[PDB]
RNA sequence: GUAAUUGGAAUGAGUCCACUUUAAAUCCUUCCGCGAGGAUCCAUUGGAGGGCAAGUCUGGUGCCAGCAGCCGCGGUAAUUCC
RNA sequence: UACCUGGUUGAUCCUGCCAGUAGCAUAUGCUUGUCUCAAAGAUUAAGCCAUGCAUGUCUAAGUACGCACGGCCGGUACAGUGAAACUGCGAAUGGCUCAUUAAAUCAGUUAUGGUUCCUUUGGUCGCUCGCCACUUGGAUAACUGUGGUAAUUCUAGAGCUAAUACAUGCCGACGGGCGCUGACCCCCUUCGCGGGGGGGAUGCGUGCAUUUAUCAGUGGUGACUCUAGAUAACCUCGGGCCGAUCGCACGCCCCCCGUGGCGGCGACGACCCAUUCGAACGUCUGCCCUAUCAACUUUCGAUGGUAGUCGCCGUGCCUACCAUGGUGACCACGGGUGACGGGGAAUCAGGGUUCGAUUCCGGAGAGGGAGCCUGAGAAACGGCUACCACAUCCAAGGAAG
């Protein structure tokens, strides 16, 4: 029953200090989860007061966000590829709460041909008629094309943004904290902060 | 110290036994005491076991196969008399209720019914 | 003030109900009764050279036994020892 | 009462200390008639302890089927009482002691023209569009019987039976409504045109709360990442709420009709939100002796920066990468303490010296150290498990501290 109280620490001076009482109950002890990647297994802890804390054992999907065209779906979990504090902790695959790590496109992909009807995924064409042609066109009137063409100026993407769509798989980042609440759920790079990180993982 | 389901060890381990097992009556809430218990390999160093027949065979063995002991508690909830006895719907539950009968020497005859439930 | 003679609308401790208190009882409080003449129903503890109030009174001891917190008294008449 | 008296000498005046004096307070010596207050195994041995105990608990209102009692006052649901058992809730308070512990503890301070915190109080609790709902499910104890070892608040087996135990889940509300998507209005500039609306078939998402991201700044604060509102999503299968609960006086409309629709008082409930008793973490300030203790801390987190882990939350409380810091003669660090701290106590001209284990408040620990489950709250010890020190029963197979 590991506490994390401050009695057993030096003092400030440099000097030892002796303990009085024992270590208490309101230290609860510190197992981490160390929450990786496969089916979901989701487990529970009663704590001070009588809340339950999901923890997350084992995940496949979170609710991660688009940010520029506020689109949050959900998402399956590919995998991790560049963690913060510890180079150890992106091979042994820890989902935790600032680890960068790979979703897929297809809920992006999806949306993005919905609210604006542009190709995206799709590269050379001649494939893509039965189902495939039938996103952009679906019949519309002279006025639904006026609420659909002047959607061709909000419509645009960060060039290393779909540059991964027509790769695959985007490299988002987990907000959430898991093995304390039960999710894996964050947000998705893009801007400034993409050439950060996409700086730090080509360059190992 | 009895046998329990699955231990196997022939012979005498020491369990944690917490509630809800078996072999401990768990004084107060939450409680697990360490008791001794027996692995369910049967062995020649048993005073008695239990044994329970599943199929019939031949005869009248005397106490053991006649003398069909009735339970004599019968079905109390409005849904397990609503079990044995058909009593399918508008049959008014009151009306077809079991009733249990008393014989005292002393005191007059009587017969006496549950509650019900649900 | 001895040594007295009596006393009497004097009494407490003590023994005794009964009420009371109390949850049940006890003290105590009240109240029949009995209850004081060397009122034998009796007051000790420490001291009596000086500090420090109070004795050169008697007997015994003889630097012994002992006293004395300090100074001191003790060696055949001791205001201190029994 | 801010007070002194005897002692170095042949006498003197001093410096001095010894002794006297009076408090109070543990102990003891001898003595003791009255009454009322009344401390009382703390000083060493926080050493070990025989036995007897010190916490359990029902109202008409969770569950009666013990004939254990009651007039069965009547052709069958329970006349009421009631041991027990399931269930709840206590037992985390009180009491005892001071072994620890010297910036730690502690104290201050922070009109219808439309028909974190169980309990307490105080709110919220038809706000969600969604084939049993006049009641859906299996098991379990008391009990009946059968047993086992010397025994223990040990319990096995067979058959019963209940729930406010554990489940499962919906009519109603409830008609619709909100935002997005998206066949229909030609009446406008349809002039080959370019147009601009209201309204629509359809198909989604729809409350409180949990988690992430975006826009704008209803009520707030020297101050907010406050509260709330708008959006796009999630909703943990050891899973959030939307009462399958129990009593009391009953009465209303009975027109489908002697069958049904309504109603008041409650007791339990119920995630949330405030509230109280709180708790935990903190801010500045304050402690006794010691230099025959002058450098300590950094391998083992020491002092700071990011990011994370759990954590109820703030933080080296950890981890990982970095930086080389921090403390000190204004006495750190180390040692002692016959040290629990504080209210206070003895004493007093003022100034102080000593005491405080002791009933009030705060800390700690139940032989020694550790680890835990349940609960809201315990690292509980009149809860358990292990070890070490102490000890008990035994039919020596094992039991209990």
């Amino acid at each position: 029953g590991i506490s994390r109280d401050n009695w057993h620490k030096r003092r400030k001076t440099g000097g030892k200090r002796k303990p009085y009482h024992k270590k208490r109950k309101y230290e609860l002890g510190r197992p981490a989860a160390n929450t990786k990647i496969g089916p979901r297994r989701i487990h529970t802890v009663r704590v001070r007061g009588g809340n339950k804390k999901y923890r997350a054992l084992r995940l496949d999907v979170g609710n991660f966000s688009w940010g520029s065209e506020c689109c949050t779906r959900k998402t399956r979990i590919i995998d991790v590829v560049y963690n913060a504090s510890n180079n150890e902790l992106v091979r042994t695959k820890t989902l935790v709460k600032n680890c960068i790590v790979l979703i897929d496109s297809t809920p992006y992909r999806q949306w993005y041909e919905s609210h604006y009807a542009l190709p995206l995924g799709r590269k050379k064409g001649a494939k893509l008629t039965p189902e495939e042609e039938e996103i952009l066109n679906k019949k519309r009137s002279k006025k639904i094309q006026k609420k659909y063409d002047e959607r061709k100026k909000n419509a645009k993407i960060s060039s290393l943004l779909e540059e991964q769509f027509q790769q695959g798989k985007l490299l988002a980042c987990i907000a959430s904290r898991p093995g304390q609440c039960g999710r894996a759920d964050g947000y998705v790079l893009e801007g400034k902060e993409l050439e950060f990180y996409l700086r730090k993982i080509k360059a190992r | 110290f009895p046998m329990k389901q699955g231990v196997l060890t022939h012979g005498r381990v020491r369990l944690l036994l917490s509630k809800g097992h078996s072999c401990y009556r768990p004084r107060r809430t939450g409680e697990r005491k360490r008791k001794s218990v027996r692995g369910c390999i049967v062995d020649a160093n048993l005073s008695v076991l239990n044994l329970v027949i599943v199929k019939k065979g031949e005869k009248d063995i005397p106490g053991l196969t006649d003398t069909t002991v009735p339970r004599r508690l019968g079905p109390k909830r409005a849904s397990r008399i609503r079990k044995l006895f058909n009593l399918s719907k508008e049959d008014d539950v009151r009306q077809y209720v079991v009733r249990k009968p008393l014989n005292k020497e002393g005191k007059k005859p009587r017969t006496k019914a549950p509650k019900i439930q649900r």
